[PDB]
């Protein structure tokens, strides 16, 4: 009998949910990802900005070699700060720049001690003492207290941004705004799906939200149209025409930009000469018969833009099927049955080509970004075409099988919602740490040259990127880890900025303390992505193995040595890591360290490839799905019915529920529902008479429905990806698929049988 | 009188011998000197001639198929002929039946030597202008080009194509009638492309399209967007040259219409604005700082461009050939442009050169508005695709051609063993021809003798023609006929007749062994046809028949043609281009400039070249046909910077005044390539144009001392 994911959300929901959190203390442990508190900064960073799977490191490196948990930051550096908590402050500190350690080169931050008057200080990270410039010195006051510690926001923060001066930018000259390329597939698939018309219809409206600081009185984002078909069509559109002009460039192998001024343009002068131009597109290309079409030579044209109007910018790529035309870039129809202890299942999930790692490297070495709205309809090696976006920092939008009267919706939100998105461009980050450890390892939709500087060409408040610290010499359990997460960017104004976070960690020699101090969604965050980088490189059954031997090395290490004296026919766990057992097994059930029957490689490689960049809020949910049960719903006043557990076992045939992960939401009617609901839900009489396949938002009725509508509101919320609705009858339907997210049932092994297998291993180790 | 034969087999025939009576005897004929050689018009002015619309009659032997001539012998009764050429006997048409001696065919008529048909060969093809548009110039020459176009296309066939290549860093084929949007092709200025990939990438079938569209239909998008092109957008860093991609613009031009209209009337018309500077077809470099070829330069070996670069446009160029298109060349700058180098294309396509200081200028708008003169009848002078074929009696063969032609390569019994000019064969290709286009055709010896030349070509109306010219001469015994011989000398036309012998010798890898070579046989000339005492050089005398020809080697032994280190590279290949296109008149006139004196004392008066008449009461008017000069001599100036000519009392110093500047205007009118004008007077820093104009044999000397050590190295 063991504490389920819900008891032990719930408990804390409890305990703390609505509750205020201040950072203030080194080392505390923030509530977990699922509970909704306020948190106010006073030292360390938010644990919306960052969580790490312990919040007390172990000292020595045998130690942790003793304990084998992962130490770890999952941090998502441009987070959404929500409406009641405090926003970032931007320091500034002059002509000198921010001040920084000597040695380290760490940023002003509150690790700074301040000796000797206030005319010199030691860095925390690396003990060594720095003189304080004139410009900024001050006077220490009773203890040091720096009079102004609490004026000063990056000496009493945890967050804040300093403003970045020349040397931080590209050739030492003020870096330029970005823009935006769309750039649209107009071969007869998607001009017969009605696609094309959708995304120059819409766009005519979108654009007019992209965004702008509130400092400046128009976006400083220009903006340029390409659309291609194996051959591309580049679109004149400067302020002066009463006609857009096209350019056809049919040599791709060695692709080019044909021009110079026309290209980008700010939109609002331009406006209507773009509408004349949206107006026409779909018209242009009525009469298309061509098939094939090309990929890379569009990414490599969008890249090639951005270098010649000298600007970071952002690639709006919509695609519908493989590229077969022939041109660099080719992706053969190739997939096989190379997949279970072949040991060259790794190719699969792995470019065709050598030419996509490069041209990555490429965009991001010019600060270009790519997003990818893809609309396949058979299999489209994903694998290759999400890799550009995956490394640049980018999005992949996947819609298998689209059709106009349902998937429209959700296509157009996360259009507008990637357009709307705070961005930050042309980034590298890099992660500081107190003397004793650093970040060996770096997890998520990046792209690294050496092994210091993380580089994001783009990066949006729902990206987030797990580090992986090791051990360097020693930590003192007086001084505790430190961390100093900090970010080069540049805004949509054009200007550089230098996002930081601190967090302040506690060190300790005793076993226990590391397991008090563990949390459980950030370990499954760093697994889960530990494991899907592994993907690429070894055997899946070789990753599996490594996941279980070391859950279990963890409890085994917990029972032999912080665990009171209890009988053997026991499984003690502490009480982080209560849920850990099962989530682990959630994350060897998902198919991407599974096996073929029933799934495609694609479906394989777009769930490897989405988790990567996940916060914990989001990996989370991907993982243990939630399940509301709708049938015993509350009329009126109630913000959720509370959530079930992932499995059949919960489920009843006089009921409706709905099942979401963050990217499918269904809908699930047990067969003898009660049909009072389903005409107030469905507007239909009889469960008999409802459609799977008509999966439309329902209009009407005012009892239920809303109260439907709305919680399903409530579960869109905070997420980024608007989910795909399917609604599910109960029997000999398809709930197959369904089916599978019922995560703590079997459908490999289910929770009690991997709870069982661990024990035997657990046991397997003796002492 | 000789002099009446010449001037009416020309007339007649476009034809003109070196010598119209030919040695009967291989041997006697090479120690005449001069070859027995012909310049050729096979579209020389002929509207007294009435086209006949019937099938010409060839003689059923297949190496000969020469076309029925006065020349044959004809049996009315028994209704046969029997080629006079190859002897074969052939029977007449149905037709023909009533065929009488009286009665008889157009062409049997001694009247008809040169006669055209009118063929039924099927396809009523349209005409085809494929404009390719530099843009790296000022708004000043954009405009004033756009503006030359728009009326060029106004001057077309309603059923004409047209098409509009642009040009700068990169290459752009626009799709016309393509309304609402505009949009074209986009290559860049850097690759060769083949056309089979042109047509690939162009979306094009296999053998009106979306490029070349109908004038009738397109006149108003096409116009609007001429009138709405702007210059080379990409601009030009301080101390460079533009990227001028002339070259690959015109690859693609061929290549255009190779692969949808291959073999059909068409005429490529580049205009570029500054030289290429971005191969291949690169003729210099993109840095100012290193100024272009110059002979000097292409002589010390400093001149990398030249060589590369010109054989790209020579494989153009015979790309061009191949396929019956024409290629104009129009090139206005301040500086070269690289005529050097792209030369062969206005020269083996019957392509026309304009040269000039801007498109902005009355010179270019004048001169490009000629090439659309119309006929009586409204169509253009213009002829494309023609085939030309030479036949001719057994005893005489054909070394080769020189002027605007390509060599098809058909060997025949016709054809000699040693070959001069464009040789080896008996058939010739001239992709544009004008009723001025002239070949040199030189034969070869092995009662009269006979060459036929048959033309077939696309007139203007899009109808297919053949023209036939053919001609005899009288064979003479030369160890009895020399006089007879000699008496038919044609000293004007053996000098031309040299003269492209010389210059298309300059071409080929001699060095100055043509000076040399151009004198030892003006040397035996005299030798064979002086009458002279041994070593008694006061004695020599030359025949009325013969006396002009040392002069006219004198005067072409030093002009621009030869002595080339004066000139622009460029201007020395657009001189020599004119040349070898000329019938006799002109081609006489470039290598000896008329001189005209205007006096007081009597009517205006064709003097010598010689300094001797210039005179300060006189007023010349130099007329070479490249430019059009008046000379105030140091009276009349000062006559004319007093003012006297306005008074009303002097009515006679108007008129002397006014009338050279008459003749000057309708030279500026009828010729072609409207010449330079020149107003300068005694000390005029343009007076230098005139003066100049007025071992081996001889150091640069005056005509009679050329003559001395001639005459002196003839009685020796
Ligand atoms: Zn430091
Ligand atoms: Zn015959």
């Amino acid at each position: 009998a063991m504490g389920s994911p819900i008891q032990v959300i719930e408990n804390d929901r409890a305990s703390r949910g609505g509750q205020v959190y201040a950072t203030n203390t080194r080392g505390q442990i923030p509530p977990l990802v699922t509970t909704d508190c306020m948190i106010q900064d006073q030292g360390n960073a938010s644990p919306r900005f960052i969580r790490c799977t312990t919040y007390c490191f172990p000292c020595t490196s045998d130690m942790a070699k003793q304990a084998q948990i992962p130490l770890a930051a999952v941090i998502k550096p441009f987070a959404t700060i929500p409406s009641n908590e405090s926003p970032l402050y931007l320091v500034n500190h002059g002509e000198s720049g921010p001040v920084r350690c000597n040695r380290c080169k760490a940023y002003m931050c509150p690790f700074m001690q301040f000796i000797e008057g206030g005319r010199r200080y030691q860095c925390g990270f690396c003990n060594c003492v720095n003189d304080v410039p004139p410009f900024y010195f001050q006077h220490l006051d009773h203890i040091g207290r720096r009079l102004d510690h609490y004026e000063k926001p990056e000496l009493s923060l945890g967050s804040y941004e300093y403003v970045a001066t020349l040397d931080y930018c590209r050739k030492s000259k003020p870096p330029n705004p970005p823009a935006f390329i769309f750039m649209i597939d107009v071969s007869y698939s998607n001009i017969k799906n009605g696609l094309v018309k959708l995304i120059c219809e819409e766009l005519k409206t979108m654009l007019e939200k992209i965004p702008k600081e509130e400092q400046e009185e128009t976006s400083a984002i220009r903006v340029g149209f390409i659309t291609y078909n194996k051959v591309l069509h580049f679109f004149n559109v400067k302020s002066n025409l009463a006609q857009p002009q096209m350019m056809v460039v049919t040599d791709v192998g060695e692709v080019f930009v044909p021009l110079l001024d026309g290209f980008l343009v700010n939109y609002q002068e331009s406006q209507s000469v773009i509408h004349n131009l949206l107006d026409q597109i779909p018209d242009m290309f009525a009469d298309s018969n061509e098939n094939e079409t090309v990929f890379a030579p569009v990414i490599q044209a969008g890249m090639e833009a951005l270098k010649a109007a000298d600007c970071p910018g952002k690639l709006f790529i919509f695609h519908s099927s493989l590229p077969t035309a022939e041109a660099p870039g080719k992706l053969k129809n190739r997939d096989d049955k190379k997949l279970v202890n072949t040991d060259k299942e790794k190719i699969l999930f792995q470019p065709q080509t050598n030419v996509y790692d490069s041209l990555a490297k490429d965009c991001v070495a010019h600060g270009c970004s790519v997003t990818l709205f893809l609309f396949p309809s058979q299999y489209v090696d994903v694998a290759s075409l999400g890799l550009v976006p995956q490394l640049t920092g980018g999005t992949l939008y996947k819609y298998n099988n689209f059709q106009m009267h349902l998937d429209r919706q959700q296509f157009l939100n996360d259009l507008r919602n990637d357009i709307e998105k705070k961005i930050g461009f042309d980034a590298i980050m890099r992660v500081r740490t107190s003397t004793g450890f650093r970040a060996t390892d770096f997890f998520g939709g990046i792209l690294m040259n050496n092994t210091t500087d993380v580089e994001m060409a783009a990066i949006d408040c729902d990206k987030a990127v797990t580090v992986e610290f090791k051990h360097d010499d020693k930590l003192s359990e007086d001084s505790g880890a430190l961390i100093q997460c900090a970010v080069l960017y540049t805004t949509i104004s054009g200007q550089r900025r230098l996002r930081i976070h601190n967090l302040g960690l506690n060190c300790s020699s005793q076993l226990a303390d590391l397991y008090k101090s563990c949390e459980t969604d950030a370990l499954i965050n760093f697994f889960a992505k530990s494991a899907f980088k592994a993907v690429l490189h070894q055997p899946l059954k070789v990753i599996r193995e490594i996941l279980v031997n070391q859950t279990a090395h963890m409890l085994a290490c917990y029972r032999k040595n912080c665990a009171s004296p209890s009988a053997a026919s026991q499984l003690i766990l502490p009480d982080s890591m209560k849920v850990l057992p099962v989530y682990m097994n959630c994350l060897l059930k998902n198919c991407v360290l599974l096996s073929r029957p029933e799934i495609s490689t694609d479906e394989r490689a777009y769930q490897r490839q989405l988790v990567m960049t996940m916060g914990v809020a989001d990996s989370q949910l991907f993982f243990y799905p939630q399940l509301l049960p709708i049938h015993t719903l509350d009329v009126k006043s109630t913000m959720l019915p509370a959530a079930v557990r992932c499995s059949e076992s919960r489920l009843s045939e006089e009921g409706i529920f709905l099942l979401a992960n963050g990217l499918h939401m269904f809908l699930w009617l047990g067969v003898s529902s009660p049909p009072e609901l389903i005409q107030g839900i469905f507007n239909v009489p009889s469960f008999a008479h409802i459609n799977t396949d008509m999966t439309l938002l329902p209009e009407v009725g005012n009892p239920y429905s809303q109260q439907l509508r709305m919680i399903m509101g409530i579960i869109q919320q905070k997420r980024p990806y608007s989910m795909k609705l399917t609604i599910v009858k109960q029997r000999e339907q398809p709930e197959m698929v369904f089916r599978q997210f019922l995560v703590e049932d079997k459908g490999g092994s289910s929770y009690v049988d991997f709870l069982c297998c661990v024990h035997k291993e657990i046991c397997q180790l003796l002492n | 009188t000789y002099l009446e034969f010449i001037q009416q087999n020309e007339e007649r025939d476009g034809v003109r011998f070196s010598w119209n009576v030919w040695p009967s005897s291989r041997l006697e004929a090479t120690r005449m000197v001069v070859p027995v050689a012909a310049l050729f018009t096979p579209l020389k002015e002929r509207p007294d001639l009435p086209p006949i619309q019937y099938e010409p009659v060839l003689c059923s032997r297949t190496t000969c198929r020469a076309v029925l001539n006065p020349l044959c012998q004809v049996d009315y009764r028994a209704k046969l002929w029997a080629c006079n050429f190859c002897y074969q006997r052939n029977q007449f048409p149905p037709s023909y039946a009533g065929i009488s001696e009286l009665n008889q065919p157009a062409e049997l008529l001694p009247q008809f030597s040169s006669i055209e048909y009118v063929v039924l060969r099927g396809p009523q093809m349209p005409l085809i202008f494929l404009y390719v548009v530099d843009t790296c110039m000022e708004d000043e020459d954009l405009q004033a080009l756009k503006e030359s176009m728009q009326m060029s296309l106004s001057l077309l066939p309603p059923t004409a194509l047209v098409g509009l290549i642009t040009f700068g860093r990169m290459v752009q084929v626009h799709e016309l009638g393509c309304e609402g949007i505009s949009k074209s092709y986009v290559f860049r200025g850097t690759k060769d492309l083949s056309a089979k990939q042109l047509q690939e990438m162009l979306g094009l079938s296999k053998v009106s399209n979306r490029f070349l569209q109908p004038v009738q239909k397109i006149d108003m998008n096409l116009t609007d967007l001429l009138g709405e092109l702007q210059r080379d957008p990409w601009p030009v860093p301080q101390g460079k040259r533009p990227l001028r991609s002339s070259g690959v613009a015109l690859s693609i031009a061929v290549g255009l219409l190779e692969c949808t209209f291959p073999n059909t009337g068409a005429r490529i018309m580049m205009f570029i604005g500054g030289p290429a500077t971005q191969g291949p077809g690169m003729v210099v470099g993109d840095e100012l700082k290193t100024p272009i070829r110059s002979w000097h330069d292409i002589d010390k070996d400093n001149a990398k461009y030249v060589k590369k670069g010109t054989k790209h446009f020579e494989a153009l160029a015979n790309r061009a050939a191949t396929t019956g298109h024409v290629i104009d060349i129009y090139a206005c700058a301040l500086d070269q442009t690289g005529l050097l180098e792209m030369k062969c294309c206005p020269n083996l396509t019957g392509g026309y050169m304009v040269m000039g200081d801007s498109f902005n200028t009355s010179l270019f708008k004048q001169t490009f508005q000629r090439v659309f003169t119309k006929d009586m009848h409204g169509q253009f002078k213009m002829g494309f695709g023609g085939t030309l074929e030479i036949k001719t009696s057994r005893e005489i063969k054909i070394s080769g051609a020189i002027g605007p032609c390509v060599s098809l390569n058909s060997k025949g019994p016709c054809v000699s063993e040693n070959e001069i000019g464009t040789g080896g064969t008996c058939q010739w290709k001239i992709c544009g021809l004008s009723p001025t286009t002239t070949l040199a055709i030189y034969f070869e010896v092995v009662g009269r003798g006979a060459i036929q030349f048959v033309t077939q070509y696309q007139h203007s109306s899009g109808q297919r023609r053949i023209r036939v010219t053919t001609i005899a001469r009288n064979w003479a015994d030369a160890q009895t006929q020399i006089q007879n011989i000699a008496a038919s000398f044609d000293q004007e036309a053996a000098a031309i007749l040299m003269a492209r012998l010389a210059i298309y010798r300059a071409e080929t890898e001699e060095g100055p062994d043509v000076l040399r070579w151009l004198d030892r046989q003006l040397i035996r000339l005299c030798q064979k046809f002086g009458e002279y005492h041994k070593d008694d050089p006061s004695s020599f005398r030359f025949s009325e028949t013969f006396s002009l020809y040392p002069q006219f080697m004198f005067h072409l032994r030093r002009s621009s043609f030869l002595q080339v280190f004066n000139n622009s590279p460029d201007e020395s290949s657009y001189y020599r281009h004119h040349f070898m296109r000329q019938d006799l008149t002109q081609s006489l006139i470039m290598i000896q400039p008329i001189l005209y004196a205007y006096s007081f004392s009597g009517p205006p008066e064709p003097v010598l070249l010689d300094s001797s008449s210039i005179l300060a009461d006189r007023i010349l008017l130099m007329d070479t046909f490249f430019q059009i000069l008046i000379y105030h001599g140091e009276t009349i100036a000062q006559w004319r910077k007093s003012g006297y000519q306005d008074m009303p009392e002097y009515e006679n110093f108007r008129h002397l005044l006014q009338a050279p500047v008459d003749d000057a205007q309708e030279i500026l009118h009828s010729r072609f390539p409207m010449p330079r004008y020149i107003d300068t007077e005694h000390g005029g820093s343009q007076a230098r144009f005139l003066l100049s104009k007025v071992p081996i044999l001889t150091d640069d000397v005056s005509l009679q001392v050329f003559m001395d050590h001639l005459k002196k190295l003839a009685v020796s």
